[PDB]
């Protein structure tokens, strides 16, 4: 408990899920994500860890 | 000039360029994004 994270963000990226192109995955996985995030759970999840 | 924000942001979400189902701009549009925002254009352009 030494450290601290001053400032705010120099800029903005994202964290994503990956799939091989035409990946059959693709479509259902990206609406995973729009699902988890409106249910709230994504931001449960980074909160909890 | 009498107000301020105070506080990181609580949460975040994005504007995106939108595109209707089947359109054949999506990939290029999408693409067009990132170079400009990996370029530093979309940091410079929000400051202007």
């Amino acid at each position: 408990c030494d450290t601290m994270k001053v400032g705010g963000n120099l800029d903005s990226k994202g964290y994503g899920i990956a799939t091989p192109k035409g990946s059959s995955l693709g479509t259902p996985v990206n609406l995973a994500v729009l699902k988890l995030s409106e249910q709230g759970v994504l931001d449960k999840l980074k909160n909890k860890w | 000039c009498d107000t301020m924000k105070v506080g990181g942001n609580l949460d975040s979400k994005g504007y995106g360029v939108a595109t209707p189902k089947g359109s054949a701009l999506g990939t290029p549009v999408n693409l067009a994004v990132l170079k400009l925002s990996e370029q530093g254009i979309l940091d410079k352009l929000k400051n202007k």
